[PDB]
């Protein structure tokens, strides 16, 4: 059996994510839900489908937030993935940073063999932080920490097949961080042919600013929430079904690089089962546009690995 | 009453295409003379071999039920390249007495030819149940049956050729190449003055595997006699398979041309026929980079 | 002399009993009866029913 | 291919409802979208994954509502199936039938040949509106317009196969109406033994009675989305693979009894084909108790279809 | 609908591919089975399966083997795509070759639009005689003629899995001919480190020589026909996807090079869709010692289509 | 990691089998495979496909069989599951009763822990022979013995769909025994209205018939081999799915009656978990033919396992 506990449940994000997880989930494993509101009412709707095998749980927290909430201790018991998505919608760094540590602290202390998965953003500083956490308990496992950046995967494989037509790919290598300049990724690395250097550029740039168009779609009011959903869900089901023992994928994620690597925290493939990580893979060859790329990524990277570290470093 | 005896002549055509649709050729110049079969024996030997044929054939008219006459009229017409248009004449020369071993050795042949092996089996049984002195997995029956009854008529009459010649032919259809061309050496050292079975013996070879053996057999059969179109045939399909086609060309159309040398040189319903053969025109002339070719490949008037 | 078997042979052709067979055996007919090659020119045109001089030859 | 439209598409069931419709359709078909507000945001975010062969468009209709809308004229061209789901989240009813019959007339003057399946909440009196607009017309197929109600099987099979765990059942035929006590679940004729007819009475009141569970744990702020979503989903799949001919699915839905029962408007079971409805089945023997149920069952649905009637005619 | 038609089904190829078929086709389609010994029984026995929406139908040939049977004349009819599977339990060739000219003589003469799939060996130069068969009659169609060699590919494949583990690609491309030396795999083209050169020339020679291990293992009394009929089967559900429009594949097939290479045939990869191939691709980037053994390839290459293109039988 | 080990791989039912669990093995399973003639090639052949996460292991015997073979109590080692599908082509009683115990013997001794899945052909007999073999040596456990009947749901299945349609119908209920007079199918127990009892009763005859069909549609040659491959494979799977926890399923099966019907062993539903049968089912209402045909069938029933157990008695 498998337990999976999305923290966050009854936001943007969190309601889609749980339907999407309850409808693949292999029988006979366990949902968690948690909120600080509305975790009830999400939990009595999805409890009415009719798929058989699975048990849903639910718990609410105090609505003004109390740190260490004694109702997310007693349903932490016995978990095997955590789902982080709790964001709130350097104000948002600073709100989101103190989050992502309480509910780690909280949650690592019950269950210190768990594997998390942080979806807040932004990844590229709040993975060091809950690695720093993790420290400071004293069970830090360096193959057990997981940032998803998939979306950009799905984007860059949208837009290529858009332009090659009829020749499909399953999938694009993107590396480097989640977030505008970091993101790098490496065309020259599919099956066929391409189209001109002049038309990847703009399809590059298109890649790394494609979150701001649904933004400005939205005329301000919001953004991207179904499509962040399904790469979530796609994600954790990867997870499960290798730590299950059904599979060995190859994924791409933001990790510890463990020396593989000059930069402490990269986007990278890897190949997980069983325990987490497996194998951690080389990126492999590249053109000379994709190395210029590639540099200016990974010094971008370091400052906000510094700053992730800075802000979780004055907290005791 | 000028036209009284055109009228006849036009209803024997018909009254015995009906019983037997050989489609017996329009444009026949024999079929006005007394004494057809008299120079149609003459013609086989002296001249051409495709105007025999119609001298065989207009013997048909005058005179149905003569077994000679379809004997002669089936033998020569697939010494020629018309196997198909032989088959029906030689099942009629049966149908008027069952008993010519002449006709069963021809039938056993021509069917090898388009693979009907029940039919080739059958024929070849009964040309040898036929004669007074041998009484009573390709297939677990049917076949074993046949050379088993083979098997029990050489420990005596040792050395008639054309007993091995039927051995031959049963070799052939069950693609034992390596060992038919002995059985055929054998028939060709003990009588090796005519052509019919040199032709089949360079048959063999070119089946096996060694068209460097076949042109000698081909030209000792075009040498005992010429106009023996068969062999110009096979001798371009050797040529073909060592990647002579500059060559193989220049064989096939003198082959073809040679068909048909009569004057007023055809009529209707046998070209279907010859439409085998430029076939193998356009096989190698689609070769060698030769366009604007084969359209007329397609119809007539050769090169 | 000749002209009796011209005439024969007009008479011959003109008639519905002969005319739709294909012409490639009354040719062959003809022949037999010394009318050569001109002198089916010669039938066919007073009859009506022209055919080449070569065709008729070749 | 197939062309599927929905209307309403930006509310808190479209959005999941779109979401869940994407995965599921089938390699080269298209997906339309509209509403009055935020359609463009919902289009912008759906364009991003990396489903190959579907097509997204989308239309933004007056901030303002205005009557026979320009904009969903030109949507509206070349559509195979229409999901009628919009509805203001007796003024319950008095508010969605003006909404239904101009959405229906709006639609059915451009393409008439289209199936139309309702979601709007008050099934029993909306799915007869929408005979009589396009009566109206002049277009009316009995065969091609369905209500929704497959929620109630979907809790029917859920609330069965927890008792009688590990025996599981796939689903359990309800009959008679879309609304509090016209709603009836046959559990006579499901395979294997049954609990005492006294657990069995609990059992149909729940289901009954299951619509204001949730909104009871919601506190008043909402209701079922995620289950709602589900059902529709699932429907539409059925009507789309019946269309193109790789199914003949046995389906219950709200339609026209062509002179079968007594009662103009039912829901019962029936086979879907490449024209619509193909043919329409028998209920099959009941139990005495069930019997006593569908008798007030129907007394009920021939009032609210007088009641949907009643200003359908004699009104715009 | 599609009607697809197994000349040879009574083998043992054709019967395994014939249920592995039977099990994968789309609903509402036709299967029609065509040998001149045991027809019936495989039909009879194949129609008591539970598939719904699927006919079976089938011809019973000539005892004693006839050229132009009518049977086949008559389940010809409607068909839109022939696989050819039969053939004999260069003796080999000179029996095929005769079996395959009459086959595709006999088909093609009553559907001449169907596609034609080649299964019968030897590949490299049983499609040039089926190409020059319907060059003859004139209605040959360059973009509907394919040779089977997914098995080599599926050989290729597993034995490259099976070192790296756990790291597994989906497919290895593979080009050239279809027996021992004409075959080349493309092991550059793959994600992922890769073995050194010592290894990795003793895993690409194993490939090559895979046919002689199966029959040396069965005493020599026969030969591999499950994996034959595996390969054929999901070849065959290529073409049946593209061809309804539910797909548009990216295979490896030995085809018409239509100029784009000096050698008249050759395995490449290609795009299949709703009227044949679509869309021709180049074999792209290869090393040296690649470079070498295509070059080897080709020559052989050519020797066989030569021998294809010239057959002809001597009139004894 | 479950292992299941079919015994008699190499015969005509038995290859088509393996194949077909080759392709939906769980991943991360291992296939072991043994005959008296003909396992290495048949095991040469399968590991070829490039399926990834399946070992497969073979062995052979001695070519004149002998009593406890040394190469099955060494592949017998670790087995979960045992496919007992040897069998030659009332001397045939005679002689596959003598096989089956002798297997059984070998293989129970090594791992008596095991399921027993026996496919020989006559079952009514041959599955008490298993009963009264694992008595001897003292390791019996009713929960874990099975026979196979599904071909006649599979039959009874096709028929009716065949009568009816547009209207499918998943299964059917069969129960009695798995031969001739003692096949009963039970019509009335299906969903939807049915033909006229006069058609019904020739549906029944045909499926009590449908064995003699198929050989005499060979000409005496052979019988149905590929409908048996099916229900083989389609009966182990749901084993394997149900020991793994991945499923509870309920079946039909030839079982050990504990105490709840008169006759020791009958054909009947069950519900499949963890530790083999988990709960036995009662038969349920029925009409008066068929009480009347269930009736007939009982007798000879007892007569069949009065047979096999004589024969067990006197062989041990």
């Amino acid at each position: 059996m498998v337990n999976v506990a999305v923290i966050g449940a009854a936001g943007g994000i969190g309601q889609s994510l749980s339907l999407l997880l309850l409808r693949e989930l292999p029988f006979g494993s366990t949902l968690s839900l948690y909120d600080v509101v509305g975790a009830p009412g999400v939990a009595a709707d999805l409890s009415h489908i009719d798929r058989a095998g699975i048990t849903v749980k639910h718990a609410a927290g105090k609505l003004p937030p109390v740190p260490r909430d004694p109702a997310l201790t007693e349903l932490a018991e016995g978990v095997d993935v955590f789902v982080i998505v709790a964001g709130v919608p350097d104000d948002l760094f600073n709100v989101n940073a103190g989050i992502v540590m309480d509910l780690v602290l909280t949650c690592a202390s019950v269950s210190p063999n768990a594997c998390f998965c942080i979806v807040t953003n932004p990844v590229n500083s709040t993975t060091p932080i809950a690695a720093q956490t993790l420290r400071k308990i004293g069970v830090y496992n360096k193959n057990k920490l997981l940032g998803v950046s998939l979306l950009d995967g799905l984007r860059a494989t949208r837009f290529i097949n858009n332009a090659r037509h009829p020749l499909v790919v399953p999938y694009v290598p993107v590396v480097g961080g989640h977030s505008d300049v970091t993101i790098v990724p490496l065309y020259s690395q599919i099956p066929g042919p391409l189209p001109d250097e002049s038309t990847l550029k703009e399809i590059r740039k298109r890649v790394q600013v494609a979150g701001t168009e649904v933004v400005k779609a939205k005329a301000g009011r919001g953004s991207a929430t179904l499509s962040m959903a399904e790469a979530g869900a796609r994600f954790t089901m990867h997870v499960v079904k290798a730590l299950m023992g059904l599979d060995t994928p190859m994924v791409y994620a933001y990790v510890d690089t463990d020396g593989e690597h000059e930069c402490p925290f990269l986007a990278m493939p890897v190949v997980l089962g069983k325990n987490g990580i497996e194998r951690r893979l080389p990126i492999g060859p590249i053109t000379t546009v994709e190395k210029e790329m590639l540099e200016e990524a990974v010094g971008v990277v370091k400052k906000n690995i510094a700053k992730g570290e800075t802000f979780a470093r004055s907290k005791l | 009453e000028w036209v009284r005896e055109y009228a006849e002549a036009q209803e024997q055509l018909q009254r015995v295409q009906n019983e037997t649709n050989y489609p017996f050729e329009p444009n026949n110049p024999y079929m006005y003379h007394d004494k057809p079969m008299e120079e149609g024996i003459a013609m086989l030997q002296l001249a051409n071999m495709a105007e025999a044929a119609l001298a065989f054939e207009a013997v048909c008219q005058k005179e149905p039920e003569n077994v000679e006459a379809w004997r002669r009229l089936g033998t020569t017409q697939a010494e020629n390249e018309k196997d198909c248009l032989a088959i029906i004449a030689l099942n009629h020369a049966r149908m008027l007495d069952p008993k010519d071993i002449a006709v069963h050795a021809a039938l056993a042949v021509s069917h090898t030819n388009e693979h009907n092996v029940g039919a080739a089996l059958q024929s070849l049984r009964s040309w040898l149940l036929s004669q007074p002195q041998y009484e009573h997995f390709a297939a677990p029956s049917e076949y074993r049956d046949c050379c088993t009854l083979l098997y029990a008529a050489v420990e005596m009459n040792p050395n008639d050729p054309q007993l091995h010649a039927s051995l031959g032919v049963l070799h052939n259809l069950s693609h034992r190449f390596d060992e038919a061309a002995k059985n055929f050496r054998r028939a060709v050292e003990l009588r090796p003055d005519d052509a019919h079975m040199w032709n089949k013996l360079g048959a063999t070879l070119a089946n096996g595997n060694r068209p460097q053996e076949a042109l000698e057999a081909y030209n000792r059969a075009l040498d005992i006699n010429p106009g023996y179109v068969r062999v110009m045939y096979n001798m371009a399909v050797s040529y073909s398979n060592m990647a002579q086609y500059p060559l193989a060309a220049k064989h096939i159309t003198r082959a073809i041309a040679l068909q048909a040398g009569g004057t007023n040189p055809q009529g209707e319903g046998s070209r279907i026929a010859t439409r085998g053969l430029w076939d193998l025109l356009r096989m190698t002339l689609n070769l060698m980079d030769r366009s604007d070719l084969v359209e007329a490949s397609w119809q007539q008037d050769l090169t | 002399e000749k002209r009796k078997r011209v005439s024969s042979a007009v008479q011959f052709l003109h008639d519905s009993r002969v005319k739709i067979t294909p012409a490639a055996n009354k040719i062959q007919f003809l022949k037999s009866k010394g009318l050569t090659t001109e002198e089916v020119c010669e039938a066919f045109e007073k009859a009506g029913q022209t055919i080449p001089l070569d065709e008729i030859k070749k």
